[PDB]
């Protein structure tokens, strides 16, 4: 019975999960707050709501020549 | 009560989305029928067409 790859081999074996990789990039808090106001919040979002969407809207249509349709 | 009360929300406007634009002052001058309007179209999805 010699042949057998005895053992054969094994890994630790077949266990995988105890350190498969290191975890993440470093960036630590290369943003922390760095934007705060999605990190500011409580309270908000109506606020932004009106206002990235008044943008949005507001020159989104008007001016300054047509273009027309 | 909250009804006669969208009837004349309704009303109003029939009034104004005429005149200041959509004939009178044309329709009376004597009206033949081509097309007297009640509104603008505005929409950003139309061609020139
Ligand atoms: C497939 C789409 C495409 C799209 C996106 C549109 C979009 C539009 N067209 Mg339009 N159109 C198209 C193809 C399109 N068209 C084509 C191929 C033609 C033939 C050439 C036309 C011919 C045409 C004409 C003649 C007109 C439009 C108009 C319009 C606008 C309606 C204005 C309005 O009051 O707000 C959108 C609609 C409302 C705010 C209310 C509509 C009521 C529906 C939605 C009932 C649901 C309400 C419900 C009962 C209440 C609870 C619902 C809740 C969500 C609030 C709108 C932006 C009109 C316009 O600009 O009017 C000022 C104008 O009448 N179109
Ligand atoms: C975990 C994964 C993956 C990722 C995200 C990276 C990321 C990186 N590796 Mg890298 N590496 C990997 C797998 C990966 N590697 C593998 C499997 C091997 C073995 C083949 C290596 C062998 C290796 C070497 C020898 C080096 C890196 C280096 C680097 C860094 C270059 C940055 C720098 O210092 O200035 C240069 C900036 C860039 C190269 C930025 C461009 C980004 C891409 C497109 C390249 C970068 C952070 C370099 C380093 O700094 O570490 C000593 C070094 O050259 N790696
Ligand atoms: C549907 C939404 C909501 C509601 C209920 C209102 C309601 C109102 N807004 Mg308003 N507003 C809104 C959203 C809203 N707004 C938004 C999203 C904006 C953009 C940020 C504004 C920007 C705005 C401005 C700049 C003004 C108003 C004003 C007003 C008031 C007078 C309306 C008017 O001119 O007709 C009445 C018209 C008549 C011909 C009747 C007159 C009879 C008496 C007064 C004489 C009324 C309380 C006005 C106000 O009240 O300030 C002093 C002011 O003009 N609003
Ligand atoms: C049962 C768990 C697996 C096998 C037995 C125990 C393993 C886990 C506990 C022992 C810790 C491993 O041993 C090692 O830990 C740390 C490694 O990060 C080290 O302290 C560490 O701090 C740094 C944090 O960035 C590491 O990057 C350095 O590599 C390391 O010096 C100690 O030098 C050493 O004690």
């Amino acid at each position: 019975d010699l042949e057998d790859l005895g053992n054969t081999t094994g890994q630790w074996d077949s266990y995988g999960s105890d350190a498969p990789s290191p975890y993440n990039p470093l960036q630590s808090k290369l943003f922390e707050t760095f934007a705060a106001p999605f990190t500011k919040r409580g309270l908000l979002l109506k606020f932004l709501i009106l206002g990235g969407g008044s943008t949005l809207a507001y020159l989104s249509a008007t001016a300054s020549g047509d273009i027309l349709p | 009560f909250g009804q006669l009360a969208i009837i004349f929300l309704w009303t109003s406007g029939n009034l104004f989305h005429v005149a200041w634009q959509g004939n009178f002052e044309a329709w009376v001058q004597d009206p033949f029928h081509v097309r007297p309007i009640a509104h603008a179209i505005w929409d950003p999805h139309f061609g020139q067409p």
